[PDB]
């Protein structure tokens, strides 16, 4: 009975679906900005690097569950 | 008192032309009118670079529904008639006096 | 609760209440406010009269 | 209660204060409220209608442009 | 002891069975006749008081049936105003305390005291009610109709069609459901929210059900009268 | 029958899903603004991570009983 | 068993994946339109914030049920 | 056998999910509109809260089973 | 064994899952269309409620199977 | 063995994530383009019924299933 | 064993979800494309009756296998 | 048992609602753009469906593995 | 018992969802800029379809897993 | 039993899902970016791969696990 | 049963709140709608 | 029928297992060869026929290569233009007929026909290559460099680096990955297709394969030129 097994795949797929659109909107929102107004495209680029780590925070919990399941 | 209208015969044309290369450049020959009596010849260049001292616009924003581009391209032509427009009635101002 | 008598019985019910309302109330109340905007449209053409 | 004024190159038509301008912006027809947010757009051929306590005036306009502060 | 039920019947059985879904329309209808006979009674060319409350509910109804369309806004005026009027007032009379809690003549089989729609058999009544109407007013405004819902592509596909039939079809039974189940999970509601803290919790939801009582008055009546509109073109 | 273990994977996951999306439309939204112009840009920096907390406030949240329902 | 388990975790996350994305949606419109028109801000806002935390009385909601389902 | 606490955890989620986007969409809406015209506030604004209300519709609904089964 | 309140569960939330989006984005269109063009609600108010009980009417089709399942 | 009930929720619930997302779309785009241009408004409401009928299909397919297998 | 009633309603209703958001997007942008100009009416119905094509043929061969799902 | 079925009916199900959903924005947009500049409709016209082929692929993917689920 | 073929069905389906709204929203918005500015079309159309690609990779991944599940 | 196999499907098929959508938008918003403005191409490119990749790694990670769970 | 406290004391606090939120704006309508319909009528018999 | 396996062995070792991807792929190493040499020996100052063709490929290649960088369309030209000769000959071979129907001279052995990218060896291998070649130029052109990939400290997050660092080194495994996955996905496909309705059924997608195997190989190289630019700036 391989449910660990599940538990790390679910953990693992369900972190990937969230932040896998949440970067994805940030980014295309920034390039679209930075599209119409290049001289402010620094300061932007500050706050989309700040919300992409924010995203992946949480993509990475899961990705610690999926060592935590695997590794005691 | 012509109208707008009558020089958009001319400013078509040559906007159409520092549009299709034709030209690089469009002055305007008009007559000033300084004084009751003095009317003394002058140019003005008719390119639409604009850019005066951000004092003068305050840099005052708005959200361009078609399109900063579009309104740009819609705007410049009736800016360079209204020039256009503006000498030819101070030319015949200056002319009467 | 999907009795074929008393389904017809509540239509019935519903059939009766809007010919009462429209026989009472709603006859009455479009025939005020018919003839208040044709009295208002007289006044237009009654200003028009009195120029 | 804005402060309209619809100019042309020859003259002044209007400069009064309206309730309400029915603008056809080119995207789309625009209405206008004392308050509106900072905007420029470009008309079409069309019929602009001016609310005033009311009254509609239809001020037909074949063209030209508006900025609303 | 949420005591949540689909239908009831409260006895009243004198070889014919008379639920007291029966009993609540009575009772709802002779207030709103009672209302009626108020407001004509003291028939003034000024209105004032409940008169005018009357004269500006029929009026703006009235109003926004002429904004669906003009033609028809008369004719099927009756149909629509009552069905508002009705079903409006079940749904207000349903907010009442005694929903379930007066049945104290053995369980507590309840005198209904609720809106009416939250019975089956009051909305599909008013469903079958208005789709008939809906194809009457069809076949006398285009004629023979079903030149749509019936194939014959003419600038629109067949294929659309059989799927709007089936959608007429469906559209009754649409209505009734959405007005038996919007009235009968908003009375669980209180019902079930009530078995959690009885006091001071309610209002809130209670608020929200008062306000959803209206608007499913409203919007069933002009559902109805919107479909005359389509069935019309 | 390591039920549990599926049950911290799925918190965990689930708490990503949402929040992801969340955050990702938050900052695409006010690089937007940003773009537009900068003068105002410091006042919804401020907006953008109090929306963002609210947002983290879920994940948090299912984090936050991701440990109830791991070490507990 | 972990069935009230695994219903407590699913219950966190299931009720926080919807609002975490209606809160993100809601500061990206709210930040647009103060960007637009910055002078509307403190109304704006007004309502940015009985949308946010509105939609947090949905997620909590869901949480307070996995309180319930946890211990109770 | 905890399958009635699953039940109620599904169906608190499940219907949680989608009221909270709705949620937030017109909450947006409502905001740009709000930046668009002011003056027009004290109208759409209430139609945004009444749209409002039907999402809590879909939600308490659901919220109503997420009892009926919590407690019998 | 308490499969039948996994299925009353399932319904309702299916049913929730879609037109909650349907009527947030249905109300946000129309007040955005009525922000942009004020004097339009004549017909934007009557669409949008038509629209909202069309979304409406798959989740009061959820329900009423929750009923059924329930009793 | 409860798989019956189970059957006809899922008909009934999938089935009716999308025709509630159609619909609000459908609905919302018409009325925008009312909006924009009210004078061919009749035309386009045409093709928005027909849309409506379409995703009403994929609704009521579900129900039928949902009663079939309600009625064997 | 009731399998065969839950994949009939599992088939029916994740082959509506799909096409009914996807015809709803079809309907929508239609209609806003008719709105900005009338004049290519021809042109636009045409590849729009494509699109509800298209989706719905997925759609239908979900219900196709749901039907054969019922037989063999 | 019967998770053949099932099985069948999750592969025809899902795998076709991002398709669907793909065709569905394809569509709309290929309309909006041939709707706002038409004197390249035709040409754009080839990328829409350079797009729906390649959308169709995916679901087709699903497709096949329907058969390989009944022969095996 | 069967687990095999809905492994393969589930991984089919769950990779395909995604990559295909994502590769329509790719074409899109393609076809969106093209419409916008013909004489671009020489470069983003080549990214366009190495995203086309890029995205559906991914889905394709799945594919092969499912027949990794096919055949062992 | 078996269920490795389902675990492996679900690791794949859910880090698959949300990387589509989030890659679809990306490409996306730069195309029509660049398509308004051309000059800023080799910067918004230069910005777009260094989001575009961060995503797949979650869905990479998938695919590890997708590995890690078959052996 | 304390179901029917329960229900008055709720039903009472909401007619109370009700009230308090929307007696000034009905009744209010209901007085510019009756004051618009005498002036009408004043305007109507003036002219004629 | 419809049988597919990832490993394969073929047979005839001298000392070492000549796998699938020895005497295919050594075919379309050999077909590339020639193409160097059968059309580059007489040349003209006017291009025509396959010199034409091979002109005008490598001017469509070296202006999509100056168009994702020009620092260094010529430093990568020979290893990016390579990988996607091979790559595009192998999609082409794999739809040959007898892909799967060779080595029946016991099962048959689909060695010799299948596509060059298929075999998971010979695709990581030039992923691997790819990758060596990219990281090269990157340390090349920047020196030490790295100072994205070293994880130090920045004025954007302290968080980055890390997952800057993974994408990095994915980026080869994610290249072979997709060449294989997609290489062999098509094969398997067409068989599928073949299984039921072996007859004219699987003739569009094929041959839509055939072009997306094109595409993939463009994608490789300008995933390649992308890593270029990665390490570039």
């Amino acid at each position: 009975e391989g449910l660990n097994l599940v538990a790390t795949a679910l953990a693992v797929g369900l972190g990937a679906i969230g932040p896998g659109v949440g970067i994805g909107i940030i980014v295309s929102g920034a390039v679209q900005a930075i599209g119409r107004n290049p001289e402010i495209e620094n300061r932007v680029v500050t706050y989309m690097f700040i919300g992409i780590a924010f995203t992946e925070a949480l993509a990475i919990f899961g990705l610690v569950i999926a060592f935590l399941i695997g590794f005691g | 008192a012509p109208k707008l209208e009558a020089i958009l015969g001319v400013a078509i044309s040559a906007i159409n032309g520092f549009q299709s290369g034709k030209y690089d450049e469009l002055y305007i020959i008009y007559s000033e009118f300084i004084n009751t009596l003095v009317q003394r010849p002058a140019i003005k260049q008719l390119l639409p670079v604009e850019s005066p001292d951000i004092s003068t616009t305050t840099n005052v924003d708005y959200t361009y529904e078609p399109g900063e581009e579009e309104v740009l391209n819609s705007i410049l032509p009736r800016y360079v008639e209204t020039q256009i427009y503006q000498a030819v009635l101070e030319s015949i101002a200056s002319e009467h006096s | 609760g999907i009795n074929p008598t008393l389904f017809i019985a509540q239509l019935i019910n519903f059939l009766l209440l809007i010919f009462i309302l429209r026989a009472l109330l709603y006859r009455p109340v479009m025939n005020l406010l018919n003839e208040r905007t044709r009295r208002i449209e007289e006044s237009v053409r009654d200003a028009e009269k009195v120029r | 209660p804005i402060h309209l004024e619809i100019v042309t190159a020859e003259r002044v038509i209007l400069s009064d204060d309206v309730d309400m301008i029915s603008a056809p912006t080119k995207d789309g027809r625009v209405g206008i409220l004392p308050r509106h947010a900072p905007l420029m757009t470009i008309l079409e051929p069309g019929e602009l209608d001016i609310i005033k306590n009311g009254e509609r005036t239809p001020f037909a306009v074949s063209g030209g442009f508006m900025e609303v502060l | 002891h949420v005591e949540v039920a689909a239908e009831v019947i409260f006895d009243g059985i004198p070889g014919f069975p008379i639920t007291n879904s029966f009993v609540v329309a009575i009772i709802i209808d002779i207030f709103v006749i009672a209302l009626a006979v108020a407001a004509t009674r003291n028939l003034q060319m000024v209105p004032r008081g409940l008169q005018n409350v009357m004269e500006f509910i029929l009026e703006s109804l009235y109003n926004l049936f002429r904004n669906i369309n003009a033609k028809y806004v008369a004719t099927a005026f009756p149909l629509v105003a009552t069905i508002f009027l009705f079903v409006l007032f079940g749904n207000w009379f349903g907010l009442l305390p005694g929903v379930g809690s007066i049945g104290v003549c053995g369980k507590k089989l309840v005198p209904l005291f609720r809106a009416p729609a939250a019975d089956l058999n009051f909305t599909f009544a008013i469903a079958v009610i208005s789709f008939v109407f809906i194809e009457y007013w069809g076949f006398r405004a285009l004629g023979p109709g079903y030149l749509k819902k019936f194939f014959n592509t003419n600038g629109i596909m067949s294929f659309v069609g059989i799927i709007e039939f089936i959608s007429e079809l469906v559209k009754p039974f649409a209505l009734a459901f959405r007005l038996f189940g919007n009235i009968f999970a908003g009375e669980v509601l209180l019902v079930v929210m009530a078995f959690l803290v009885p006091l001071l919790l309610p209002l809130p939801f209670y608020g929200f059900e008062v306000f959803v009582g209206f608007i499913q008055a409203l919007i069933f009546a002009l559902l109805t009268y919107a479909f005359l509109n389509i069935a019309v073109t």
